[PDB]
RNA sequence: AUGGUUUGGCACCUCGAUGUCGGCUCGUCGCAUCCUGGGGCUGGAGCAGGUCCCAAGGGUUGGGCUGUUCGCCCAUUAAAGCGGCACGCGAGCUGGGUUUAGAACGUCGUGAGACAGUUCGGUCUCUAUCCGCCGCGCGCGUCAGAAGCUUGAGGAAACCUGUCCCUAGUACGAGAGGACCGGGACGGACGAACCUCUGGUAUACCAGUUGUCCCACCAGGGGCACGGCUGGAUAGCCACGUUCGGACAGGAUAACCGCUGAAAGCAUCUAAGCGGGAAACCUCUUCCAAGACCAGGCUUCUCACCCUCUAGGAGGGAUAAGGCCCCCCGCAGACCACGGGAUUGAUAGACCAGACCUGGAAGCCUAGUAAUAGGUGCAGGGAACUGGCACUAACCGGCCGAAAACUUAC
């Protein structure tokens, strides 16, 4: 993977092990009129598209009656820390079917 | 569309001269002793006795 | 991506339930309206006792889009519906209450009142 | 292996699959077959990977081969001598020899055979 | 105007100090050796010729080997010329001098020149962005053809019709160099530079910025 | 007075056939300029206009109604220009209107029938010879044969614009209002390159599953049903994605503002002269370009061997540098061409490993009456991407391919 020597310099360690299906809360730093605060996004990891540095994962949450999906680069410095709450039991690598399920049907088994 | 006019002999011959065949190149090979010409594409097969030589 | 003849739910309490996009303001022959864009819209569905009426030509701002929208830091935000909030010429909501989350793009577009009124800004 | 860049061999993908499986069956049954040069060119990697499955001969590999070969005598030979014969050779189980063009349609012919050195 | 010959490696992702993402194309600005000086008194124009790439000495034909020997350097695969403006500018190069990646600095604006990818025989829809005709409402076998060609009954020259597309030298202007890695002789150029991976490119200081 | 863009008039042109309106697709030209650019007087305080000169570089929206052009309207916009070219464009498309045969209404006619009145329905043929144009080769030429790198005469492409922030709430103005000049950021539309991201596609990828047949049977699989149907899906191609672009600067100018002054003792931007002055022009940016017959330049390599006629020239043969064919291929490609490799080899395939996609293989064991679940086990399977590896194929090989001299000057 020829570009690996370039890649490893910016690669970020301390990243927890997690898979599609787990429920995580992502600590995302934001800018609100030129000051810092951490906004926590708690939801279900529905996908993870491996790319090394370009690895991305998607967290889906239900908030005030509307579903929201957020995609973050795995090694983004804009994420100060990821914490995994529970481990989910799923049979797929990408949980796109959850976009059509609400409440009782949208629950995930626990490992 | 249909040809509006009959081609003259010069134009017909000039275009017709491009429809031709090229001569394949031949290399020498020794099969059963006697030398004979074979295309270089078939050299290994001739050395293995896989092409009929009349 | 919202364009002409597209329908949006209303995230306000103005009595309008659903609007149809007429124009995307912001330059001639502009095509799509993302989060934070102002559109000219007509009310298709309304609450029977509300202040607005069907067929009113109003100005609205898009606060949610189904198509994911890239951000500066390489992250993406995607919602489950296209929603708009009816505004007046001074960029303030005509309603008094905003429903559902909104995007961060309303900050750089100077929709401070909508941002403050929203339940949560993503 | 690498799928064909151009149009398929038999005139459709399913026909090409059947063609390749039959050609591999005949190749393992006889040891050498004569066919058009594109057919041998497409046949090489396919037969080579079937032989690779046969080399590490387990039940799992046997079933992997059977889901393509469909002929049980050929599978038995492949897992009884062809596999063990190539035990200590790493790739290049087949060779292609170009032969004289066909008469009916001037199709380039080629002969594909297993190495026995 | 500085310049160097390089090779396109691929594109990747980096983050600057404001945490924004920068899509960067990696260019192997490998070592170049100056082979010839073009002077106004001799050639009529001032330019410098650079050699790049590594090639086996048994692959170069005799004329090329003779030229490299006359220069005094071992042969390289690729040769190209950099056109300067005046003798005062070309006085700073001399034959056998080696140019490496650090002639550029971080944040500099560069001009990358390469050969575009080949697209083959392309229709007007793809070659020229022609809008098509209707796919229904009675349109008969005209879903992609140009249409009209438009007194003298003559198709004027320059007709934007179908033909071969791609494979042309292309210059992209005002690209920013995000980082100059001196250890590997690699330039990290923000943006997309022409050509396929492994192709030859020329990196020059921007003429505009 | 212009024009033949409007109805005309003539009947010169065609009845052994010149498609009739709009619309779509694609243009090209004019300037009588809609925006952007430079101006001037203002019945111009500033803002904003009015009107007028220069200016054709680019741009000039999406819908409702109607077959429509036209037109009215709805939202915008910097603006929603006017025209020529068979009122451009049917061997490019449409057939809604008009313009055959069917039928009805109103009106006319005793009637057959009729109506530059209405209404519903109603076959749009063709394998491109030549010119033209877009691309691609073969031959020959450029005074020996070749090979690298190039100059460029000459052409082609591109040229759009808004909002906001500082200057400045100042100049002006009773106030309201509202600046010039100059810097910065973010946009819309258009164009190009690219595939890191997002998203699309995926007919030799992985998994689930219905009906049926087969592999003797169970298990495990396979063929067919749009790839049977579904869930995903790396590479390539792509846009809905990413990145970049329109410049800056110089020269000569238009309208115009001027300087220095004659004829014409003053005056006069003028007849001598000299300056400023625009998106137009020439350069500048990008690309093609020596078939540029004035067929260019800088270099580097080979730089020699026969035979025949008759020794004048020619013809033939064999070679060098080099090239081509055959061969292995390519993200190069209709073919051809182009590019790379050819055993002194990593060019392709295989093999090993990784990356990635899928998602927990088979067998066995355990639990359950069974459906089924757990362990062995980030398992098994696998294409394109990357690195190793001569195991297989690039082969004991053919064809092309190098010099009359003379004149003058030095």
């Amino acid at each position: 993977n020829t570009l690996d020597f370039v890649d490893q310099a910016s690669l970020r360690d301390d990243i927890p092990t997690f898979s599609p299906g787990d429920t995580v809360n992502v600590h995302v730093k934001v800018i609100e009129g030129s000051k810092e605060r951490i906004q926590v996004f708690k939801g279900v990891v529905i996908r993870r598209q491996g790319g090394g540095i370009s690895e991305t994962f998607t967290v889906r949450k239900e908030s005030y009656g509307v579903g929201v999906e957020r995609t973050f680069p795995v090694h983004s410095p804009n994420i100060d820390h990821i914490d995994v709450l529970t481990r989910g039991d799923v049979r797929r690598a990408k949980l796109y079917y959850l976009r059509e399920l609400r409440g009782k049907k949208a629950k995930i088994k626990e490992k | 569309a249909v040809p509006k006019r009959r081609m003259s002999r010069a134009n017909t011959r000039s275009r017709r001269a491009q429809w031709k065949a090229e001569a394949p190149g031949l290399v020498t090979v020794s099969v059963a002793g006697q030398q004979r010409k074979v295309p270089r594409r078939l050299l290994k097969a001739a050395r293995l006795g896989l092409v009929d030589l009349d | 991506m919202i364009q002409q003849e597209s329908r949006l739910k209303v995230a306000d309490n103005t009595g309008a339930k659903e609007i149809l996009c007429i124009r995307v303001l912001g330059g001639s022959s502009r095509r799509y309206a993302g989060i934070g864009d102002v559109i000219v819209a007509t009310v298709k569905d309304a609450i029977p006792g509300g202040n607005v009426k069907r067929g009113d030509v109003v100005k609205a701002v898009v606060v949610r889009t189904v198509k994911e929208r890239r951000r500066a830091d390489g992250s993406y935000i995607k919602f489950d519906e296209n929603a708009a909030v009816i505004i007046k010429n001074d960029n303030d909501p005509r309603g008094t209450r905003i429903f559902g989350p909104v995007g961060r793009e309303l900050r750089e577009k100077k929709f401070m009142k909508i941002v403050s009124l929203a339940p949560e800004v993503l | 292996p690498k799928p064909t860049k151009g149009p398929r061999l038999g005139g459709s993908s399913s026909h090409q699959s059947a063609l390749l499986a039959n050609l591999a069956t005949s190749l393992f049954e006889h040891g050498r077959i004569k066919t058009t040069e594109p057919k041998a060119r497409a046949l090489r990697p396919y037969a080579e990977k079937l032989i690779t499955h046969a080399k590490k001969g387990a039940l799992h590999n046997r079933r992997e081969v059977m889901k393509k070969i469909r002929d049980k005598d050929v599978v038995h030979t492949l897992f009884a001598e062809i596999g063990p014969f190539y035990a200590d050779r790493n790739g290049g189980y087949t060779r292609i020899i170009k032969v004289e063009n066909r008469k009916g349609d001037n199709a380039p012919m080629a002969v594909i055979e297993l190495v026995r050195e | 105007r500085k310049g160097i010959l390089g090779t396109k490696l691929g594109m990747t992702q980096v983050f600057d100090e404001n945490n924004k993402v920068v899509p960067v194309t990696v260019v192997k600005a490998g070592p170049n050796v100056v082979t010839r000086i073009r002077t106004t008194e001799r050639d009529g124009y001032s330019a410098v010729q650079l050699a790049y790439g590594e090639i086996s000495p048994r692959k170069v034909i005799k004329p090329v080997a003779g030229q490299f020997a006359a220069a005094g350097v071992n042969p390289r695969r690729h040769v190209a010329e950099l056109r300067l403006d005046d003798e005062a500018a070309v006085a700073e190069y001399e034959v056998g001098q080696e140019l490496t990646a650090e002639i550029f600095s971080d944040g500099a604006y560069v001009d990358v020149t390469g050969t575009s990818k080949g697209k083959g025989f392309a229709g007007t829809m793809k070659r020229h962005g022609f809008r098509g005709q209707g796919a229904a409402h009675g349109a008969q076998a005209v879903h992609r053809r140009p249409g009209s060609i438009g007194t003298p009954g003559r198709v004027f020259k320059g007709t934007r019709m179908s033909g071969r597309m791609g494979n042309d030298r292309v210059t992209t202007q005002n690209l920013k160099v995000h980082k100059v890695d001196a250890e590997n002789g690699v330039l990290l150029i923000k943006g997309a530079i022409p050509g396929r991976n492994g192709g030859l490119v020329v990196v020059r200081s921007a003429i505009k910025r």
